[PDB]
């Protein structure tokens, strides 16, 4: 399965998940930032990598980020 | 003089060995 | 996760639905209520029809599963945004899936852990050369 | 599932798809990456690999001489060597029909054979061995060799005999023995044999096992070596009218140094080949007593780089020693950069200086070496700059190189990819400029408008080494000059092959070749760019500034931020092999086109045609295509036939790589979706199953594998070429 | 197809066993081995 | 030449020529002429459209000359 | 017409099945595939959908029209 | 001395002479075949009758490279150094990038009839510090 | 009158025509794709020719495949 990180640069601004087209990511309360909300991965088994997320994050250089890892049929998103 | 039969047998015989160690050193290398 | 309910989809069929895998290995199930029978785009091809009241539909992936669901919250008139989306194994054992916490994951929600969260940033990762030979990568150090 | 295959990753191995199984044997090499790789077991396991592989050279090596010992025509090929054709192996294939049978049952032979290109004849033949039976007991000596090899990488997997990390990052010790072992002792045990064997074979004296210990080389023993005088060792070296193979002409000498060309088999002479290998034995022992290792005395080479700081270079070369012996990437690095210059080295004095007897008369094995040992070399450059990327995703430690040259060179990496950049530029649009120039006054009727600019550097240059043919006069060139009034042995023999227009040393040039200099500086210069900004980008950049955290290979970072495909060092390795044969076709048509016309008589047609690019696509490459193409026809079938098909191979395969260059991974995994369904909704086929899940290749595997397929065609389009092409007109 | 060298009775058959035997055999053995579901 | 130049747009990805955009920019900044219209790698989409338009374009040109040369010199 | 005609006119019907297998998936997959079953949210001209799934490249209509006029031009 | 003897003067090369009374008419003036070969009588040519360019830097062939070298370099810098000017100018101007894709005509006139004093411009600019920026003062990537 | 005795123009007419017809079809298969991103309207195609066409793509192009790897093969 792919890993998924959230690093403290998160201004929280939801657009991580709102991207998610398998629903890896959430929001969860956090204080670093003023949304006091940062993203978290707890479903990274359904991750099938199209890095959305990425695309979807405005801070320099992202704070979410996707590393490709070990390949299932989840991950590869089949459908067979 | 051109080579002989039994040079050429004996060639096949010879090469039994490397054969042999190939095939130890290939699976201790699968270790 | 008691037992799944709802009228399936009225469609005609098509060859885009559940292969092998769906009973061999698993496959997944959405739910949802629509105030009225309706036109709706399959994820695998077509129009389909959902019934007034309750809905059940089998796909065979999760990715379609949230698909359909973007298509029904953000697609109709009045929302739909009461869909439920599950795993089922071939053993039978249904799995709630989404939405995880019965709260949608884009807003926050109390009692959630954090997963995957680092305390540094991304340029604070520490360098491979000093983590080599270990079975970690940089971000999962 | 569950799935043993391969062992050394469990990510693999739980992979479902059939990329487990590509991936499995395209990550086995790569030792550092195993599940639970530590890096003694990886230094051990490299050096079992080692041995393995030496002992593959050997058996490869026992191979050829084996084949020609059996199925060949050394003996008869040595009776004459101009006129007859060296024999490879034997063909059986039962393919064939009537018509290949009997176009290539040639050479004198009774069967099908092949007409051998590897030189292999020339080489066997000066060494000394003139029958069967040496080349028989040479090969088997190799299979035994091999042996030896097999059971010492075995051994030194064992408990006991496992050799330590401190003992594999024993630098000094390991370079003193191959300094003054592995190429010193060789060196002078190759003099030995040289004087020994090669040196009086070719004069009618049969030297070997079993009289070479009653049969002194020279009249006068070791008593002239070990008293005083050695130029009795010079003696009477052979005189020009020397017949190779026979007393006509031969002398007693043994080491000499009267250079230029033997008269008659127009190569290096044998006594100055010993002579240069002595002598540089010599110099390789004198070489490994450097460095320390069990006695005090010697040098420590992490005292020498700590020793070497500089005023406008920071840190100098701190810390490097430990820098290079912690990364075999480095030293990979290093040893194929080196090793790639020498290949290089080798193609570009063998076709001007050879050493093997009526080898310069052999046009197609000529043509062929120079190509193979360019593209080996080619190959060796692009690997180095590879694993110099590699290292710097991998080993860089940038705390303990703080300041030094490397760090530095990471620190203006703008400036040097944009000066690269820069004349890369310059290179390209000035020189496709003057060839279009060219095409188009030429086109219109008026050659006399073309830009042709006269090479004076290197002529000035060949003036330096005594060719009087531009009227430079300068150094050796001018006998008023001091480098002249040396008496020094060689210089008549060396004015004499290069005053001559009768070889290839140092060829007469004109604008053609001023043109395709600066095509391959352009191509030199592009690859480099390529490779370099790889390398120095390989751990970060501003579209990804944490590349280092996602290895060297990846597929991409995705259609964010702009897009990101080919981002990673290993695709610039990628797109830098297509430069590399572009660079290396430039190069090759070169040699080949000048050498057609020099071997014809006719260096006219390159020297005229050759300044402007319809001239190479018409004179070289259609024309030298008409045999070629020939090989098979509707009206029969000759030796030509094989390269032929090979030629349409190569085609085919290039083309066939062009699918995984162009069209891209979600394409494919879409339309197999469409067959997996299909086969499960086959009755009858319904019955099997796949045992792992079918699904396309993946993006780095197809730009690897497009690639694969467009070298492939590339090597062997233009091999069937050359050989087609230079054997139909000489061969 | 015809050989004068010596022992040349030995490509009649180690042709088609380079070519055929050998090729199936470890084809064979290898796809039984990248199958085998052990443990890992 | 415009069929073999299509093959540079075609067998690579942007991501290279972004970053080797990135070190000519430095090269203008240094001498303070970078301009304000920043330069980008062509995106994903165009290197696709600008190597099928130069591949077809050389090739087509290609048969062009080579088809009315013959038809002209035959007669 | 002999048999060098049957095979060329075999070899036409073969390109031209090609680049219709290309055109045709490309209209009937616009929407959707068990791949991305929300490719229509994408567009018709988009370069992927990321290196996930296995890789994604070339999905969209466009890719496939961008194909097609490769096949077309050997046909 | 005996310098450049693989050449030989096109005057003197019958092969050049032999193709020169068959030189083609460039233009309408049909003369033209003959004024080239009366200019080119005058380069070495080669054994195939053809004109060879020496620019190893003797000014007896200064004219085979050095002139066309300086003339280029002047109209080159010249380009150059008016449009970083113009460049530059617009920077101040609040919305520069229109002006890069909408050009101020009047502007860039202005700047495009200044440049032919390039050399010294940048002489100065060099000496003043506005040609060349720091390196601290310059974005890079990471190392 | 005289265009078949005219083999450059009969050459050249022939393949200008062939290259216009191409380029048209592939774009025909171009603007069914951008149709069915930006103008299909599921609640307006139930059960009709479109529907179904949609609904069996695989069948469709499984056998388009197989039928152009057929072709390939024997031609
Ligand atoms: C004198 C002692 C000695 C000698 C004989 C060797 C010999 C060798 N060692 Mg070793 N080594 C030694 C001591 C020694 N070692 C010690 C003390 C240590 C511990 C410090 C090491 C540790 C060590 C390691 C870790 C490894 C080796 C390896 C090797 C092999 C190098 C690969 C090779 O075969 O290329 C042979 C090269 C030459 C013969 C000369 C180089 C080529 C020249 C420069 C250019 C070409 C020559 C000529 C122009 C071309 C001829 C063309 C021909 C066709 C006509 C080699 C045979 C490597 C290996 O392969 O392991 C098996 C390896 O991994 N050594
Ligand atoms: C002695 C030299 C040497 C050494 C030991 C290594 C060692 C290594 N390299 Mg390196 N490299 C080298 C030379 C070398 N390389 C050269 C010359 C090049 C330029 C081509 C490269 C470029 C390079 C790259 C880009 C990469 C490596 C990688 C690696 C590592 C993984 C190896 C692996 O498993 O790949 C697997 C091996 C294969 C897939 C072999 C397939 C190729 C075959 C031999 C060609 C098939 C020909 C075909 C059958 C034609 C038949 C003809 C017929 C039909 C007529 C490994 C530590 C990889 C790595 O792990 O990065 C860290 C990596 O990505 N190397
Ligand atoms: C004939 C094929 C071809 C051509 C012309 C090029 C061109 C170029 N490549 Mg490329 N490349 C090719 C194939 C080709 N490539 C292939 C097959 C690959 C493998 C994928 C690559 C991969 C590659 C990489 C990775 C890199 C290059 C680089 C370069 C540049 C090198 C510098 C140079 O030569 O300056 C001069 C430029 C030229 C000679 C080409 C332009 C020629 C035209 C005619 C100039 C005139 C302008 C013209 C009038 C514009 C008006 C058009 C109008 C009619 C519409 C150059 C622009 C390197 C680079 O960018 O250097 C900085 C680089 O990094 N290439
Ligand atoms: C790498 C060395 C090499 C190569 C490339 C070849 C090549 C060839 N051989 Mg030969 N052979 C060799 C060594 C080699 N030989 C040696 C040393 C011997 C003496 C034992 C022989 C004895 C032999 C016989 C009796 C015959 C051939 C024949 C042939 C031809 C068909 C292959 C065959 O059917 O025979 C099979 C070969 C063997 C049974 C001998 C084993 C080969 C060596 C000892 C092992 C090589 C292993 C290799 C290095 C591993 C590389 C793996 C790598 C890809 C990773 C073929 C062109 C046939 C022929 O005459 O053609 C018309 C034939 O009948 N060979
Ligand atoms: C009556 C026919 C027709 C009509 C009117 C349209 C209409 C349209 N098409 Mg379509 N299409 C057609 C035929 C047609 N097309 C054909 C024949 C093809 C096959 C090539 C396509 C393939 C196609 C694609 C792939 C796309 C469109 C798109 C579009 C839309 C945007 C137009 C555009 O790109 O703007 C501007 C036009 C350009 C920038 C063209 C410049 C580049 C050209 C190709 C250079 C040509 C070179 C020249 C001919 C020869 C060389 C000269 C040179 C040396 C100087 C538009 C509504 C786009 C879209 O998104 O649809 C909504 C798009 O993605 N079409
Ligand atoms: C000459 C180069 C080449 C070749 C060989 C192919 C091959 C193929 N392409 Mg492809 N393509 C190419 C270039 C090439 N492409 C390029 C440059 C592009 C970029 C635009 C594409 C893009 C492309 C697309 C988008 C598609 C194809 C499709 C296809 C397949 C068509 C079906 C078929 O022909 O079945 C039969 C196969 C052949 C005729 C290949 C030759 C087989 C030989 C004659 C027999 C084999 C002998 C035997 C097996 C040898 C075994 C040796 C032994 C040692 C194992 C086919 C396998 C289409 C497809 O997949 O259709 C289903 C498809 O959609 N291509
Ligand atoms: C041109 C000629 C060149 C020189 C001549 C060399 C030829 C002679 C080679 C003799 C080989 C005999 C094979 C049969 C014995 C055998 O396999 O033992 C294998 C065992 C390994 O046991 C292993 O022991 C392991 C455990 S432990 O490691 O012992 O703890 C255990 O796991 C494993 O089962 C067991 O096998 O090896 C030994 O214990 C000793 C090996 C004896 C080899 C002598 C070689 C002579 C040296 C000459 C060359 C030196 C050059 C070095 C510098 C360049
Ligand atoms: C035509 C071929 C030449 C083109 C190559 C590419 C263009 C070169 C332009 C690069 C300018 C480099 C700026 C240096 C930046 C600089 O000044 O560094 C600072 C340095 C002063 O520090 P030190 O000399 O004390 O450092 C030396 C070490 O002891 C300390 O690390 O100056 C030099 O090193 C001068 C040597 C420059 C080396 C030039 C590179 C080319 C060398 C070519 C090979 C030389 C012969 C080798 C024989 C073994
Ligand atoms: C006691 C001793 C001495 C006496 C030594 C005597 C009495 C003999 C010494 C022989 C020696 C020391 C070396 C002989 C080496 C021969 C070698 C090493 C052969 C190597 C061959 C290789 C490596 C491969 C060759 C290949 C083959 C097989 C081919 O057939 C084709 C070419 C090639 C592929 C190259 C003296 C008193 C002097 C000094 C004191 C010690
Ligand atoms: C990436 C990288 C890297 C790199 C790599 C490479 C690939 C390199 C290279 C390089 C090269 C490839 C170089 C070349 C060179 C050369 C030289 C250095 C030369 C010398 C010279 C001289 C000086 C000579 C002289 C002479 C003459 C000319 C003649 C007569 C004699 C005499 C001697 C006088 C490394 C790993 C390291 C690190 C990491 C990163
Ligand atoms: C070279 C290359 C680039 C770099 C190419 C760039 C940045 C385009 C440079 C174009 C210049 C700026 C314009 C020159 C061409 C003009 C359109 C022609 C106009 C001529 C008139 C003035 C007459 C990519 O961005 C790229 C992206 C994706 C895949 C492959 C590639 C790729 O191969
Ligand atoms: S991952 Fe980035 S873009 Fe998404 S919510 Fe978190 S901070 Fe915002
Ligand atoms: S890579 Fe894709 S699936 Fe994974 S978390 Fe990001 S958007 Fe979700
Ligand atoms: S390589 Fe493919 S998946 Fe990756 S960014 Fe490019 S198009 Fe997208
Ligand atoms: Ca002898
Ligand atoms: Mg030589």
């Amino acid at each position: 399965s792919h890993s998924v990180k959230i690093y403290d640069t998160c201004i929280g601004c939801t657009q991580c998940v709102r991207a998610c087209p398998l629903d890896v990511l959430e929001m969860v309360p956090w204080d670093g930032c003023k949304a006091a909300q940062i993203a978290s991965s707890p479903r990274t088994e359904d991750c099938v990598g199209c890095k959305r997320c990425e695309t979807a994050c405005p801070t320099d250089f992202l704070s979410i980020r996707v590393y490709l890892g070990a390949e299932t049929t989840r991950s590869m998103g089949l459908a067979y | 003089m051109a080579l002989s039969d039994t040079q050429i047998l004996a060639a096949l015989v010879v090469a039994l060995l490397p054969a042999f160690l190939a095939f130890r050193l290939s699976t201790e290398l699968y270790k | 996760m008691t037992e799944l309910s709802g009228q399936p989809p009225k469609f005609g069929g098509s060859t885009g639905g559940l292969l092998s895998k769906a009973n061999r290995e698993e496959k997944y199930a959405i739910t949802w209520t629509s105030a009225s029978e309706q036109v709706f785009e399959m994820p695998t091809g077509g129009a389909a029809i959902m019934n007034e009241g309750e809905n059940l539909l089998y796909l065979a992936r999760k990715e379609q599963c949230l698909a359909l669901g973007t298509q029904l919250r953000t697609k109709f008139k009045p929302k739909i945004q009461d869909y439920k989306i599950y795993r089922v194994y071939p053993s039978g054992e249904v799995q709630y899936l989404h939405p995880a916490d019965g709260v949608f994951p884009e807003k926050v929600n109390e009692g959630r852990e954090a997963q995957g969260t680092k305390t540094r940033r991304i340029g604070q990762n520490p360098e491979p050369v000093t983590i080599k030979f270990s079975g970690k990568a940089p971000y999962e150090v | 599932m569950a799935t043993k295959f391969p062992k050394f990753s469990q990510d693999l191995a739980q992979d479902p798809t059939t990329r487990r199984i590509w991936y499995g044997i395209a990550t086995a090499h790569d030792f550092e990456t195993h599940d639970g790789m530590t890096e003694e077991n990886l230094y051990q396991k490299i050096f079992a690999s080692h041995f393995g592989h030496i002992a593959i050279i050997f058996l490869w090596t026992s191979g050829t001489l084996f084949h020609v010992a059996w199925q060949g025509n050394f003996e008869q090929w040595i009776k004459d060597p101009l006129n007859i054709r060296p024999i490879a192996h034997a063909i059986w294939d039962p393919h064939f029909g009537e018509g290949a049978v009997n176009a290539f049952t040639q050479a004198g032979a009774s069967n099908p054979v092949n007409i051998a290109y590897s030189g292999v004849y020339h080489w066997f033949y000066t060494i000394g061995m003139t029958t069967n039976q040496e080349l028989y007991s040479g090969a088997v000596f190799l299979l035994v060799l091999a042996s030896l090899f097999l059971f010492a990488g075995w051994l030194h997997l064992q408990p006991k005999f496992r050799p330590s990390l401190a003992w594999f990052k024993n630098a000094e010790s390991r370079l003193n023995h191959h300094l003054a072992g592995l190429f010193g002792v060789s060196s002078l045990a190759w003099a030995g044999h040289l004087v020994h064997v090669a040196i009086p074979e070719a004069r009618g004296q049969h030297v070997g096992w079993d009289n070479f210990l009653s049969t002194p080389p020279h009249p006068a023993g070791l008593m002239p070596f070990f008293t005083g005088n050695w130029g009795v060792y010079a003696a009477d070296p052979d005189t020009a009218g020397h017949i190779f193979g026979t007393s006509e002409g031969a002398g007693t000498a043994i080491l000499t140094f009267l250079g230029g060309f033997h008269p008659q088999t127009e190569s290096l002479w044998l006594t100055d080949i010993a002579h240069h290998h002595l002598a540089i034995a010599v110099i390789f022992i004198i070489a490994g007593h450097m460095y320390r290792t069990n006695w005090g005395i010697g040098h420590s080479i992490k005292e020498i780089l700590n020793a070497h700081k500089g005023p406008l270079t920071g840190a100098g070369h701190t810390n490097l020693y430990d820098t290079i012996n912690n990364s075999l990437h480095f030293q990979l690095g290093l040893a194929l950069a080196s090793l790639g210059v020498i290949t290089s080295l080798v193609a570009q004095h063998m076709y001007s200086l050879p050493s093997y007897a009526f080898i310069a008369q052999d046009h197609t094995t000529q043509a062929a070496l120079y190509t193979h040992h360019q593209y080996i070399a080619g190959f060796l450059m692009v690997g180095a700059f590879a694993h110099g990327a590699i290292f710097f995703v991998r080993d860089y430690d940038p705390v303990a190189n703080k300041d030094n040259v490397l760090a530095r060179m990471l620190e203006h990496k703008e400036a040097l990819i944009s000066h690269l950049s820069w004349v890369s530029l310059f290179l390209g649009f000035h020189t496709l400029g003057l060839y279009v120039h060219n095409d188009v006054v030429v086109a219109f009727g008026t050659p006399e408008k073309q830009i042709l600019i006269e090479p004076v550097f290197a002529q000035w240059i060949q003036a330096t080494s005594g060719k009087a043919l531009y009227g430079f006069d300068v150094l050796l060139s001018n006998p008023d000059s001091i480098a002249s009034t040396t008496g020094a042995a060689w210089l008549p023999g060396w004015l004499d092959a290069i005053n001559s227009g009768t070889n290839s040393l140092f060829l007469t040039i004109g604008p053609g070749d001023f043109l395709v200099h600066h095509a391959i500086a352009l191509g030199l210069h592009t690859t480099a760019l390529i490779l370099i900004k790889g390398a120095l980008d390989a751990r970060g950049s501003k579209l990804m500034p944490d590349k280092k955290d996602f290895g060297y290979s990846f597929p991409c970072d995705g259609p964010g931020r702009g897009g990101t495909c080919d981002i990673s060092a290993w695709d610039a390795f990628y797109l830098a092999m297509f430069w590399m044969l572009n660079t290396l076709g430039w190069l090759t048509f070169y040699w080949h086109w000048k050498h057609l016309g020099v071997w014809s008589g006719n260096v006219a047609q390159f020297n005229e045609n050759s300044t402007y690019l319809m001239g190479w696509f018409r004179d070289y490459l259609w024309a030298n295509s008409a045999q070629l193409i020939n090989g098979y026809n509707p009206y029969g079938v000759n030796n030509l036939s094989v390269w032929a098909w090979m030629f349409l191979f190569g085609h085919l395969v290039w083309a066939t790589g062009f699918m995984f260059l162009i069209s891209w991974r979600g394409y494919w995994q879409e339309l197999i979706e469409t067959i997996v369904w299909a086969h499960e909704r086959t009755p009858l086929a319904n019955l099997v199953r796949w045992k792992d899940k079918p699904v396309a290749l993946s993006i780095v595997q197809a730009r690897l594998v497009g690639l694969a397929h467009f070298t492939v065609g590339y090597v062997l389009t233009y091999a069937a070429f050359l050989i087609a092409s230079t054997a139909g007109k000489f061969g | 197809m015809d050989g004068s060298y010596a022992a040349s009775y030995l490509p009649w058959i180690l042709i088609p066993m380079v070519g055929w035997l050998f090729p199936a055999v470890t084809m064979g053995l290898l796809f039984i081995h990248i199958e085998s579901e052990g443990e890992g | 030449f415009v069929f073999a130049f299509s093959l540079m747009f075609l067998f690579s990805g942007r991501g290279y020529w972004q970053e080797l955009i990135e070190s000519i920019v430095w090269a203008h900044n240094k001498l303070n002429v970078a301009p304000a219209i920043q330069p980008r790698a062509l995106s994903i989409i165009q290197g696709r459209a600008v190597g099928v338009a130069h591949y077809l374009l050389g090739g087509i040109v290609t048969t062009w000359a080579f088809f009315l040369a013959r038809s002209l010199s035959i007669g | 017409l002999g048999t060098a005609d049957f095979m060329v006119h075999h070899i036409h019907a073969f390109t031209i099945h090609v680049t219709a297998l290309i055109l045709l998936k490309g209209v009937l997959y616009a929407r959707s595939s068990r791949l991305v079953p929300d490719k229509a949210n994408l567009g018709f001209r988009f370069p992927c959908d990321g290196p996930g799934r296995g890789g994604t490249c070339q999905v969209s209509g466009w890719d496939h029209v961008f194909l097609g006029l490769f096949w077309m031009y050997n046909s | 001395a005996d310098d450049f003897a693989n050449l030989t003067p096109c005057s003197e090369n019958p092969a050049y002479l032999a193709k020169s009374k068959n030189f083609l008419n460039t233009t309408n003036d049909p003369n033209s075949g003959k004024i080239r070969a009366e200019r080119y009588a005058s380069a070495l040519c080669g054994p195939e009758g053809y004109p060879h360019l020496i620019v190893d830097g003797r000014f007896t062939h200064a004219g085979d490279f050095l002139i066309p070298s300086i003339l280029f370099l002047y109209i080159a810098g010249w380009i150059g150094w008016v449009g970083r000017s113009y460049l530059i100018e617009i920077r101040e101007s609040k919305n520069p990038e229109m002006q890069e894709v909408v050009i101020n005509v009047p502007l860039a006139i202005k700047k495009m009839l200044g440049g032919f004093l390039w050399p010294l411009a940048a002489v100065g600019e060099y000496t003043s510090g506005k040609l060349v920026m720091k390196d601290s003062e310059i974005p890079t990537s990471p190392r | 009158p005289y265009q078949a005795i005219d083999y450059a123009t009969q050459l050249s007419l022939f393949t200008h025509h062939m290259w216009i017809g191409g380029f048209l079809i592939v774009g025909a298969g171009a603007h069914g794709a951008i149709f069915m991103v930006r103008d299909y309207d599921p609640a307006k195609n139930v059960n009709n020719l479109l529907d179904r066409m949609l609904r069996h793509r695989d069948a469709i192009i499984s056998h388009l495949n197989w039928v152009c790897i057929f072709l390939g093969f024997h031609s």
